[PDB]
């Protein structure tokens, strides 16, 4: 019928995760065991490398619009306001994006 | 700079030695200045060679010339290769690294462009 009947149990799925870890990767030490990784010298090199072609598939994006003539006007708005945030642009944000990593 | 492997090394009676030291003026003191400048000077070519006596008080002999060299083994590390690998690690950050032997490096460029 039209009724959930269960959870995405976001909650234990995390707490199960957290505690199948070694003590220096879990949540508010993982941001300082980053930092203090990085600064060899291959692990920089693989991310920096990384980056390098994200910030270059985002530097010529293009808007693709559709077939009637209402989309064509909408696509044109569309790619004003992706080029003129005041102080931002795109390859910004997607290096920005890109610490996920 | 510090391998001296091949020394020369001369032992000679302390009696000479100490009688040199005492007496400046004795035939004990020339030839001991004579074997300071003697083996400074001593190299090899067309009339090298050794002449020493062969005299015998114990087990060991008064007068001997030997040319040392490391009794046991030499290092192990290698150095050379530890340095060919941080140089590696060096220019990889600067995308340069092809020297040690589209690219890498054309591509590293354009990022600062």
């Amino acid at each position: 019928r039209m009724s959930e009947q269960g959870t995405f149990a976001l909650a234990k799925v995390q707490v199960d995760s957290e505690r199948m870890k070694a003590e220096e990767i879990r949540w508010p030490h993982l941001i300082g065991t980053a930092e203090s990784m990085k600064q060899d010298a291959t692990v920089a090199t693989g991310l920096d490398m990384l980056y390098t072609f994200v910030e270059k598939a985002f530097k010529d994006f293009k808007v693709i619009p559709g077939e009637s003539e209402e989309s064509k006007k909408a696509a044109k708005f569309i790619e004003y306001c992706l080029k003129n945030m005041e102080g931002q642009t795109l390859r910004q944000f997607a290096r920005d994006a890109a610490t996920f990593n | 700079t510090k391998d001296m492997g091949g020394v020369i090394e001369l032992k000679i009676p302390s009696q000479i030695l100490n009688k040199a030291a005492m007496d400046p003026s004795s035939p004990e003191a020339d030839m001991v200045r004579g074997l300071m400048s003697d083996a400074a000077n001593a190299h090899s070519g067309e009339q090298s060679f050794f002449m020493l006596p062969s005299d015998t008080k114990d087990n060991a002999p008064q007068y001997s010339m030997t040319l040392k060299g490391i009794d046991g083994m030499g290092k192990q590390y290698s150095t050379a290769q530890l340095i060919s690998d941080r140089k590696k690690s060096i220019l990889d950050r600067l995308g340069a690294g092809f020297i040690n032997v589209q690219t890498i490096h054309t591509q590293f460029v354009q990022r600062v462009n």
